[PDB]
C-alpha cells in the first residue's frame, strides 16, 4: 500500500534551517508528484508547494519561494523540504502529501507529518507532580519540560477509561500539562493508581504512584 | 490571490441529522473544488473532489454540490464518526488554497462540571514552586469561567489553562486550571479556591481548601 514515512520532530533556533524527509513506498515514485502542506497547532491548512521527481520540477506557493526548498531524490524515492530562516512562525506540522496523476488533482495520501518547533529555549526534562485528594478523582502534574511531546500513562495502560489528559500549555519557555484519573473511590488507596511520564527529548522516564496525603 | 470562506466556523449537530456546510470560493474556480475531512490528532483525508465526487470508500450519505463560487457539503444522517474538522480547497491549477475549516462537533444537553481541587504537592514545595490544580471535568457546552481567589481576592497571574477536545464517548469537554505560585507566597495565604462559572447554573461552582487543614 501508498506509505509516506516522515523524519521526526525537530527543535531549531530562530534564524536556522531545518530539512525534513518524507520517503515514499507502495506506488511508482516518479509518476506522482509531491505536494507540502503546513499546519500550524489549532488552525488550517496551508499549501507550500510541489516537486515532481521525474524531473525535479517545482511549483511553490510564492509566500514560500525564497523559504522553502523542494528536492527529490529518486533512488531512494524520498523528497525532502527544507526551511531557512526559521522564526516562530514555522512552528508547525508539515505534511508531505502526494498528488494524483496531475498536479492539481486533489489530494489522497496524506503523511503523519514532521512537527518543527522554533525555540531559542533549552531542552528541558519535566518535573511530575501527584495529584491525590462514589468516584475519586487524582492526577499528575507535569511541569517545567522544554519541547513537546510527554506521554502520560496510567498503570501503564491498563487505567483507560476516566482519563483526561489535558493539552500542554507554554508559560515562559516551558511546558505545563496536567492528566486526571477518575477511578471507584472503594479502590483507591487498596490498588496502586500510577501516572507514567515519557519525555522523549531529554530520554526521561518518570514513574509517579498517587499516594494518599 | 484566491481566496477559500467556509461556514460555519462551528456546527453542533447530533448522530442522525443532516448537516450542510459551504466554502465560497473569491473568484471563479468551475466545479474544482474539494473536501478533507481530519479528525483530533489525525492526518486529513480526502472525501470529495471536482465538487459532486466521492473518494474511493466515502460512504453516500456524503454529498457535494455547487459550481463556480459557492459550494456546500451535505452530510446526511451523521454518524459518530463523521465529527471533526473539514475543509475545503480549490483545486483549479495553483496556487493551492484551503478554507479555514468548519469544526462539527456533537450536541448533548448541558452538563455541569465536576470539579476538584489539589493543593500543592509536598513534593513540590520542597523545590520552592506551589501549584494549585483544579479539574472541570465532563461539562457541556465548551463555554466556562474559571477564576481563582486567595483570601477572597482575584488572582490572574500565573493561571494556565487547558481546555480538552470534544470527549467522543460522552460528548462533553475538560478544562485543567493550575495556578501557579512560589512556595512562599503559598505559605502567606489560607483560603484558595476555584470558581466555575457555567451555563448550568446560576451560582458558581466552588471548590475551596485551607491550607493548614
Amino acid at each position: 500500500q501508498v506509505k509516506l514515512l516522515e523524519s521526526g520532530p525537530e527543535l531549531v533556533k530562530p534564524g536556522a534551517s531545518v530539512k525534513m524527509s518524507c520517503k515514499a513506498s507502495g506506488y511508482t515514485f516518479t509518476s506522482y508528484v509531491m505536494h507540502w502542506v503546513k499546519q500550524k497547532p489549532g488552525q488550517g491548512l496551508e499549501w507550500i508547494g510541489y516537486i515532481n521527481p521525474y524531473n525535479d520540477g517545482t511549483k511553490y506557493n510564492e509566500k514560500f519561494k525564497g523559504k522553502a526548498t523542494l528536492t527529490s531524490d529518486k533512488s531512494s524515492s524520498t523528497a525532502y523540504m527544507e526551511l531557512s530562516s526559521l522564526t516562530s512562525e514555522d512552528s508547525a506540522v508539515y505534511y508531505c502529501v502526494r498528488g494524483g496523476y496531475r498536479p492539481y488533482y486533489a489530494m489522497d495520501y496524506w503523511g503523519q507529518g514532521t512537527s518543527v518547533t522554533v525555540s531559542s529555549a533549552k531542552t528541558t526534562p519535566p518535573s511530575v507532580y501527584p495529584l491525590a485528594p462514589s468516584m475519586v478523582t487524582l492526577g499528575c502534574l507535569v511541569k517545567g519540560y522544554f519541547p513537546e511531546p510527554v506521554t502520560v500513562t496510567w498503570n501503564s495502560g491498563s487505567l483507560s477509561s476516566g482519563v483526561h489528559t489535558f493539552p500542554a500549555v507554554l508559560q515562559s519557555d516551558l511546558y505545563t500539562l496536567s492528566s486526571s484519573v477518575t477511578v471507584p473511590s472503594s479502590t483507591w488507596p487498596s490498588e496502586t493508581v500510577t501516572c507514567n511520564v515519557a519525555h522523549p527529548a531529554s530520554s526521561t522516564k518518570v514513574d509517579k504512584k498517587i499516594v494518599p496525603r | 490571490e484566491l481566496q477559500m470562506t467556509q461556514s460555519p466556523a462551528s456546527l453542533s449537530a447530533s448522530v442522525g441529522e443532516t448537516v450542510t456546510i459551504t466554502c465560497r470560493a473569491s473568484e471563479n474556480i468551475y466545479s474544482y473544488l474539494a473536501w478533507y475531512q481530519q479528525k483530533q490528532g489525525k492526518s486529513p483525508q480526502l472525501l470529495v473532489y471536482n465538487a459532486k465526487t466521492l473518494a474511493e470508500g466515502v460512504p453516500s450519505r456524503f454529498s457535494g454540490s455547487g459550481s463556480g463560487t459557492q459550494f456546500s457539503l451535505k452530510i446526511n444522517s451523521l454518524q459518530p464518526e463523521d465529527f471533526g474538522s473539514y475543509y475545503c480547497q480549490h483545486h483549479y491549477g495553483t496556487p493551492l488554497t484551503f478554507g479555514a475549516g468548519t469544526k462539527l462537533e456533537l450536541k448533548r444537553a448541558d452538563a455541569a462540571p465536576t470539579v476538584s481541587i489539589f493543593p500543592p504537592s509536598s513534593e513540590q514545595l520542597t523545590s520552592g514552586g506551589a501549584s494549585v490544580v483544579c479539574f472541570l471535568n465532563n461539562f457541556y457546552p465548551k463555554d466556562i469561567n474559571v477564576k481563582w481567589k486567595i483570601d477572597g481576592s482575584e488572582r490572574q497571574n500565573g493561571v494556565l489553562n487547558s481546555w480538552t477536545d470534544q470527549d467522543s464517548k460522552d460528548s462533553t469537554y475538560s478544562m485543567s486550571s493550575t495556578l501557579t505560585l512560589t512556595k512562599d507566597e503559598y505559605e502567606r495565604h489560607n483560603s484558595y479556591t476555584c470558581e466555575a462559572t457555567h451555563k448550568t447554573s446560576t451560582s458558581p461552582i466552588v471548590k475551596s481548601f485551607n491550607r493548614n487543614e
